[PDB]
RNA sequence: GAAACUGCGAAUGGCUCAUUAAAUCAGUUAUCGUUUAUUUGAUAGUUCCUUUACUACAUGGUAUAACUGUGGUAAUUCUAGA
RNA sequence: GUGAACAGCCUCUAGUUGAUAGAAUAAUGUAGAUAAGGGAAGUCGGCAAAAUAGAUCCGUAACUUCGGGAUAAGGAUUGGC
RNA sequence: GCAGUCAAGCGUUCAUAGCGACAUUGCUUUUUGAUUCUUCGAUGUCGGCUCUUCCUAUCAUACCGAAGCAGAAUUCGGUAA
RNA sequence: GAAUGUUACCGCAAUAGUAAUUGAACUUAGUACGAGAGGAACAGUUCAUUCGGAUAAUUGGUUUUUGCGGCUGUCUGAUCAGGCAUUGCCGCGAAGCUACCAUCCGCUGGAUUAUGGCUGAACGCCUCUAAGUCAGAAUCCAUGCUAGAACGCGGUGAUUUC
RNA sequence: UGUACAACGGGGUAUUGUAAGCAGUAGAGUAGCCUUGUUGUUACGAUCUGCUGAGAUUAAGCCUUUGUUGUCUGAUUUGU
């Protein structure tokens, strides 16, 4: 999450860990995203970093447009599909896990977002909300 | 005696869940009047 | 959420506001066309009973007769059906719903008083508005009077008072058929 | 706190309990427990599942007198008459003859 | 209407469906305490007075339950009374 | 004579050359292989009922816009109840 | 009997029912299984484990000593009556 | 390997804010040597995994003094394991 | 767990252990400072990390509930109903166990360090220091929390006749 | 020897997903007898339907009970 974050996020289920492929969500011209990192995750002994709904995570592009591929590159989550528990008491989950492609400030390198959204994360990222259709 | 859940608005100006129903866990502990049936006193001594 | 009452008998309307989450909780679950006793809903009503006709989201879209959900939905409508207006010979537009079941999420909810209560109800029982237009076709007069075709038609025919400042005119439809 | 139902089953879901799936297009389907949900997930058909509201309504099971008569049907009867013509020459004119 | 709220209403005590698994049924008063507390059913167990005043704004705030869950813990409780229950099922084979 | 219903028109026009290589197109054929609003010209004594106590023909039915009035939505050539 | 089958699995004839026993079901084991979301991030190393599998049809690359490579790969299908 | 003392020099000016030559006093025992005292009728050898505890010559975190500390950032120092 | 009359109940508290941690956002504030570029913090609020102690209402996992249903092969003449296949296989599956995969909770007083000060001589002046003294830290001692000395202790009950 | 305790039984609660039996103008259809069809007749047919959200199981660490049946002095040891 962390940083152009507007507001907080009260904690979600960590459903993609490190090397998790997650789709990719809008026309940037990526196919999926493979997680190299968690922004604003913590430490311990063998645990590895895994990020949820609305989180930062520092990425690379393993299918997609060549002008795309071989670097690392910021990204947000936006469909999740372990299951997480809102404070309405309700567990949800989507069909997949994606994310699409962001810079630092959290603005989005494409224009659209394909497929639905969770709240939690139109919630964080202005500019996701924006391009989103369907929210949760 | 046990768990059930529980509906309830909550309020917490601030929070992103301010006026908005949450659902929580609640234990209920079997309760029946209590009965008196003796005093006992304490005094201090310099071994308490 | 408001309440737009009818009384059909005097052709009659008022609104009706009711912040009262209990006295409103009678309307939920209950569809379009059910009828309900009105002293849940308040002391004033008492007696009345209400029917249920339909109503406004908040969002505004509509109430639509036979859908059941309580919900909205995209439906594709037509020529000669509610909620649609084409623009066009033929035309079918794809437009969202308010389905038939009231809901907390209702902006209004449309009445009709079917039978009075106990007591009158302000602008509604105790004024009464006219029809606007009389009958125009010869037998649909006939039965405005009940005339038997033998009784001549030009008399009956409805006429409506005018003023021209300082002339009073008068006028009457055009009897067809 | 609305009170929700089983996509599949079609059972009362009481608030937070079971579970909620929100699919590709964007269909959100709710479960009441993992049954609806694996079923749902096996692409059984609630129609044929012989528990189900589907199932019943369907196999026209126990409406019982749901489709008996009622008593529905209103009662008015009033002269407005006419706008702009005279309403106090609707009635002194309305005598009849048949 | 121990398990009823303002909003609720309906009737019903707080013993769940088919009665509180492993103990019974609660025919004295209660405390109800949010979330989870040491030692099991059927366990005696000490309620004591805070040691401290706290402030907190969490501690301080005036709860009202909206509604107090009530249907059986012996499964995947479907009803929360046996006249939900009865009116939704319809009638059975058993019965008047 | 506004509004509205009803009718007719919006399949013409204008624009572009993406596709298309036996396709299009051209000149030449065919419909004894079809549909055709329209324009023009022709074209209709029969409709009922076991066919005397007779069927509205001096002409049979309602249900709707506009409208009046109650309304909903941040928002559109959105529209709901009466 | 099933089935391609001297396979596995069940059965007839024959032969056994031998192998200390009782009560419990703590830890840790040995042997047998399962696990949400992720998917080799574990580890010297995918070790272990999981996945695959029959048959019928369709489809099948580099390269080659022209014999192969080849069940390459990739697919559909299969009960009862 | 780590820390001092003198203070020529560095630092626009200005020895010691921060540094510091030539010299010189030390500490330390995760370096490597020097030794050969113990074990050769045997004290299981590297690294990782796991897990506990300790040291402080403190990287972070609490409260501070100082600056060639305007703010922001940073550097130097104290109490601190 | 023997023995300290027996046995029961309620307690004390020596000594020992001890625990919480870090970050962000909002706001303060585009403020203080600055020519400009830039650009803070205290109070308040919402969340999070890492750790800990529980707990099973919910959701997930587990299945010999061999609970209900389904399937292959064979055996019991058929039917019903069953046996066998080192738990035959499969779908659902209560109960229990259980997961930052689930939920709940994690206390506030004092004394100090460094350091900054008061008064104040030594030394007619000056000095936080010599005497005396104020404020003070993720420290320390308490509070709180776990154990309870099987050779530390208190209060209380009932105490055997063949 | 009583709000006792147990074994059953009953009711709640759960789980599965519609029992056995019988019936049918449901059923791809097939045979057999003639009085050879203006539903010809008698049966057979995977499956389907009705009685039937039925049947089964449900404390073994679920809840509850006005019913049924039963149980209610054996052993050892202790003193300031
Ligand atoms: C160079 O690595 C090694 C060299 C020698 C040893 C053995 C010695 N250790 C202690 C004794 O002298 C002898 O112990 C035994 C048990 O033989 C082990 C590792
Ligand atoms: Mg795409
Ligand atoms: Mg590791
Ligand atoms: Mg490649
Ligand atoms: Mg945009
Ligand atoms: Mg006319
Ligand atoms: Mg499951
Ligand atoms: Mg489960
Ligand atoms: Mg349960
Ligand atoms: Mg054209
Ligand atoms: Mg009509
Ligand atoms: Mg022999
Ligand atoms: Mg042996
Ligand atoms: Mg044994
Ligand atoms: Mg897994
Ligand atoms: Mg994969
Ligand atoms: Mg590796
Ligand atoms: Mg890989
Ligand atoms: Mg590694
Ligand atoms: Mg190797
Ligand atoms: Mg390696
Ligand atoms: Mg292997
Ligand atoms: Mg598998
Ligand atoms: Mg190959
Ligand atoms: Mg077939
Ligand atoms: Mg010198
Ligand atoms: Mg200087
Ligand atoms: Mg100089
Ligand atoms: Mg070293
Ligand atoms: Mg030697
Ligand atoms: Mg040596
Ligand atoms: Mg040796
Ligand atoms: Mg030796
Ligand atoms: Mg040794
Ligand atoms: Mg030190
Ligand atoms: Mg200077
Ligand atoms: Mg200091
Ligand atoms: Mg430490
Ligand atoms: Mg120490
Ligand atoms: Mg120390
Ligand atoms: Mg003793
Ligand atoms: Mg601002
Ligand atoms: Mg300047
Ligand atoms: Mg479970
Ligand atoms: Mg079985
Ligand atoms: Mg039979
Ligand atoms: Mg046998
Ligand atoms: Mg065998
Ligand atoms: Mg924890
Ligand atoms: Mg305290
Ligand atoms: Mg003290
Ligand atoms: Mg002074
Ligand atoms: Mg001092
Ligand atoms: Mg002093
Ligand atoms: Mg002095
Ligand atoms: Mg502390
Ligand atoms: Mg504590
Ligand atoms: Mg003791
Ligand atoms: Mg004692
Ligand atoms: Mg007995
Ligand atoms: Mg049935
Ligand atoms: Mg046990
Ligand atoms: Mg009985």
């Amino acid at each position: 999450s962390g940083n152009g974050a507007q507001g907080t996020k009260f904690r979600i289920s960590l459903g993609l860990p490190v090397g998790a492929i997650m789709n990719c969500a809008d026309n940037s011209g990526a196919r999926n995203l493979y997680i190299i990192a968690v922004k604003g995750s913590g430490s311990r002994l063998n645990r590895l970093p895994a990020a949820s709904l609305g989180d930062m995570v520092m990425a690379t592009v393993k299918k997609g447009k060549p002008e795309l591929r071989k670097k690392v590159m910021p990204a947000i989550v936006v469909r999740q599909a372990k299951s997480w528990r809102r404070r309405d008491g309700v567990f949800l989950y989507f069909e997949d896990n994606a994310g699409v492609i962001a810079n630092p400030k959290g603005e989005m390198k494409g224009s659209a977002i394909t497929g639905p959204v969770g709240k939690e994360c139109a919630d964080l990222w202005p500019r996701v909300a924006s391009n989103s259709g369907v929210v949760v | 005696a046990g768990m059930t859940t529980i509906v309830r608005d909550l309020d917490r100006p601030g929070s992103k869940f301010h006026k908005r129903e949450v659902v929580e866990a609640v234990t209920v502990v079997d309760t029946p009047p209590v009965v008196v049936v003796g005093v006992v006193g304490y005094v201090e001594t310099p071994r308490g | 959420m408001k309440l737009n009452i009818s009384y059909p008998v005097n052709g009659s309307q008022k609104t009706f506001e009711i912040d009262d989450e209990h006295r409103i909780r009678v309307f939920f679950d209950k569809r379009i066309g059910q009828e309900v006793d009105g002293e849940a809903v308040g002391d004033e009503f008492k007696g009345y009973v209400f029917k249920i006709s339909g109503g406004n989201d908040k969002q505004g879209f509509p109430m639509k007769q036979g859908v059941l959900l309580p919900t909205r939905i995209k439906l594709l409508l037509t020529k000669n059906v509610s909620c649609y207006r084409p623009r066009r010979d033929g035309e079918r537009k794809r437009k969202s719903v308010r389905g038939a079941i009231v809901g907390p999420d209702l902006a209004v909810l449309a009445l009709v008083i079917v039978k009075k209560g106990e007591q009158e109800l302000e602008g509604l029982t105790d004024t009464t508005v006219p029809k606007r237009l009389g009958p125009k076709r010869a037998n649909n007069i006939r039965k405005f009077f009940g005339l038997s075709k033998e009784d001549d038609v030009r008399d009956f025919v409805i006429r409506r008072e005018v003023t021209k400042g300082e002339k009073t005119y008068t006028k009457a439809p055009k009897i067809q058929r | 706190m609305k009170v929700e139902i089983d996509s599949f089953s079609g059972a009362k879901i009481y608030p937070g309990r079971g579970t909620l799936f929100v699919r590709g297009d964007s269909k959100i389907f709710r479960f009441q427990n993992s049954k609806s949900a694996s079923l749902f997930k096996q692409r059984k058909n609630p129609r044929r599942i012989a528990w189900t509201v589907l199932f019943r309504k369907h196999h026209k099971k126990g409406i019982t007198e749901e489709v008996a008569k009622k008593r529905s049907r209103k009662t008015v009867k009033a002269q407005r008459p006419i706008t702009g013509a005279s309403l106090d020459l609707i009635k002194e004119r309305r005598s009849l003859k048949p | 209407a121990n398990g009823a709220t303002s909003f609720d209403r309906t009737k019903k005590t707080i013993t769940p469906m088919g009665g509180f698994v492993h103990y019974g049924e609660i025919k004295n008063d209660f405390i109800m305490v949010k979330g989870c507390i040491p030692g099991n059913r059927k366990r005696i167990v000490t309620l004591r007075k805070s040691l401290y005043t706290n402030t907190s704004r969490k501690a301080l705030e005036e709860v009202s339950l909206k509604w107090i869950d009530t249907a059986s813990k012996f499964g995947k409780g479907r009803f929360q009374t046996p006249a939900e229950k009865h009116a939704f099922m319809g009638t059975l084979k058993k019965d008047l």
